[PDB]
């Protein structure tokens, strides 16, 4: 009943990937791109933000 | 003096990449608030037209003796819809629109003379009380000896309709500009969709930015002299008596 937990299961090199900071960063993303999609952002606060977090 | 919407939107990216209007975040695509992209063009078509004069227009008015009030409206104006309750006696010139007459300049009777407008105790003064209407007073009838008037006014082009079906091309849209004042427009298009979106230190200030370089852009024009500008050279020698 041991499952190692990896480096594969952190993240995986892919964008698309599951790992845990990839999903992280995918709804991080989604909600920059809902805001910037109301009329709320520029496209480089969205940078920094992303870069910041 | 004709663009296609096409060319002005595809350059319009480039300068509104940063927003809503124009992009996606990914795949940065046109929208579909081209209904207010036109709504913010036909403005500042205007505002260039009131800025430089680019155009002028004419009409033909046929008078009728005791008459007090002749208003130029696309109401009286022959081809246009003939409301039974008003004569049509605007009898030629361009199409009138809702903004079409910026200024009235000049008034020429059909013998060549040319009367005064607003200039107070003159021997023929016309008056406008509405910006718009022609008062002509019981004097003008009773030395007159002309049965009709021209005049030329300061024009504004009549936007196109833009409609729900033809959202399929808005690509056939012409607007009426020299290609100069477009380099122009585009800053202020900028300038008034930038405005309001920002909280950055840097990001705050662009619609003021781009209000700076439309300003210095229309200072250039009026330097390179590139629009109608008249210039009067009178005889001052046929009167009779300087010579």
């Amino acid at each position: 009943a041991v499952e190692p937990i990896t480096i594969a299961d952190l993240t995986e090199v892919k964008l698309d990937g599951k790992g845990a900071l990839d999903q992280l960063l995918q709804v991080t993303r989604l909600h920059l791109a809902k805001e910037h999609d109301a009329g709320r952002l520029k496209g480089q606060e969205y940078a920094a933000v992303l870069t910041g977090g | 003096t004709i663009q296609l919407k096409q060319v002005i939107d595809l350059l319009a990216e480039g300068e509104l990449s940063n927003i809503k209007y124009v992009n996606i975040d990914t795949g940065a695509l046109v929208l579909e608030r081209v209904p207010s992209l036109i709504r913010a063009i036909n403005l500042g078509v205007l505002d260039l037209h009131k800025r430089f004069l680019l155009k002028e227009g004419m009409l033909k008015i046929q008078l009728e003796e005791g008459r007090r009030l002749y208003p130029l409206r696309p109401a009286y104006q022959v081809g246009q819809k003939p409301k039974p309750g008003v004569p049509q006696f605007i009898t030629e010139g361009n199409k009138l629109g809702r903004q079409s007459i910026l200024k009235i300049e000049k008034i020429i009777g059909d013998n060549g003379v040319e009367y005064y407008l607003n200039d107070t105790w003159q021997p023929l003064n016309i008056t406008t009380p509405e910006f718009d209407v022609l008062e002509i007073s019981d004097e003008f009838y009773c030395h007159s000896s002309s049965k009709t008037l021209e005049v030329r006014y300061r024009r504004a082009p009549t936007p196109m309709k833009i409609c729900v079906d033809n959202l399929d091309s808005w690509g056939c849209i012409d607007i009426d500009l020299p290609y100069t004042h477009l380099q122009a427009l585009l800053y202020f298009v900028a300038s008034r969709c930038q405005t309001p979106i920002g909280f950055m230190e840097n990001t705050a200030q662009e619609g003021f930015n781009f209000s700076q370089k439309y300003e210095a852009e229309c200072a250039n024009l009026d330097a390179q002299n590139l629009r109608i500008d008249p210039v009067g050279n009178q005889d001052r020698f046929t009167r009779g008596g300087w010579v």
